[PDB]
């Protein structure tokens, strides 16, 4: 939701 | 005589020979910036691999397909290391031999070069996995009765906040009852093949536990690597 | 969880 890499750098933590 | 929707998840199967060069390549292809880990360390390495695959099986299978983003995440959530420790145990049953473990990579492995550096909590771990993955040589369990196991352990009925229940619960019952006909149609004369499968999830379900449980020690106790992917699925 | 959703929202 909003291209995979994106979103699962603006929520992953660290 | 197989069952309809049997031969559909049999279809699902990823290819075994290509995901072991694949595996093997990511090891070796990382292995290139330390002039190091350990056999634990590499262990675990090959192991989030592992789960990176399992992943992509779960998402483009027969049924998983169709389940929105949230619910595919929190089936997978919970069976996550089940599915790879059926992963693991039906590797064993096909390729296994005696005194010796049969990695993903695709390479056999005493088990003294894994007894020889083992502590309590490991130990405790392997010796439950050899006893079921023996108890399933002897009930002479096959890949038709993997791949219904393993869809009987993600599409779990004790998962909760689960949007569509409604199909986990028909893919279950419908997987359930596949493997019913299944064993009574291939196995006659051996009516409690059937009931020795489903009574293997509790254990499946255990051992589990414990290798989470076990795994979470090993990294609290700065064994593990720097955020893999299991680690990020604990942390949960 | 991001690492589980990226994986199957990736590609
Ligand atoms: C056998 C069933 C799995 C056992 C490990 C389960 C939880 C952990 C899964 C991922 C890590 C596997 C670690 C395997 C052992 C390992 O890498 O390192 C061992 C040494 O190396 C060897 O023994 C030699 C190598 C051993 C090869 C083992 C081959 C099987 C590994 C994959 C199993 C399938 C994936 C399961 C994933 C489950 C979720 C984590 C560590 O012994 P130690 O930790 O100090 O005991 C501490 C003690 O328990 C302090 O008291």
């Amino acid at each position: 939701k909003e291209n995979a890499l994106l979103r699962y750098l603006l929520d992953k933590d660290d | 005589s197989i069952p309809h929707l049997i031969l559909e998840l049999l279809k699902c199967e990823p290819d075994e020979p290509q995901v072991q060069a694949k595996i093997m390549a990511y090891l070796q292809q990382e292995q290139a910036n330390r002039s190091k880990l350990s056999t634990f360390g590499l262990m675990c390495k090959m192991a989030d691999q592992t789960l990176f695959s399992i992943v992509e099986w779960a998402r483009s299978s027969i049924f998983f397909r169709e389940l929105k983003v949230d619910d595919q995440m929190k089936l997978l959530q919970n069976c996550w290391s089940e599915l790879l420790i059926l992963d693991h145990i039906y590797r064993q049953v096909v390729h296994g031999k005696e005194g010796s473990i049969f990695l993903v990579t695709g390479q056999q492995v005493d088990y003294s070069i894994i007894a020889s550096q083992a502590g309590a909590t490991l130990n405790n771990l392997m010796s439950h996995a050899q006893e079921l993955v023996a108890k399933l040589r002897s009930l002479q369990f096959d890949q038709r009765e993997f791949v219904c196991l393993k869809f009987l352990v993600l599409f779990s009925l004790d998962v909760k906040n689960l949007e569509n229940f409604q199909l986990v619960e028909g893919v279950q019952e419908q997987v359930n009852a596949a493997l019913l006909d299944y064993t009574m149609c291939n196995y006659p004369q051996q009516t409690e093949k059937f009931g020795q499968l489903l009574l293997r999830l509790p254990e499946i379900r255990a051992i589990s536990m414990q290798a989470e449980e076990y795994l979470y020690y090993k990294h609290l106790n700065g064994d593990v690597p720097y955020n893999n992917l299991l680690i990020e699925m604990l942390h949960a």
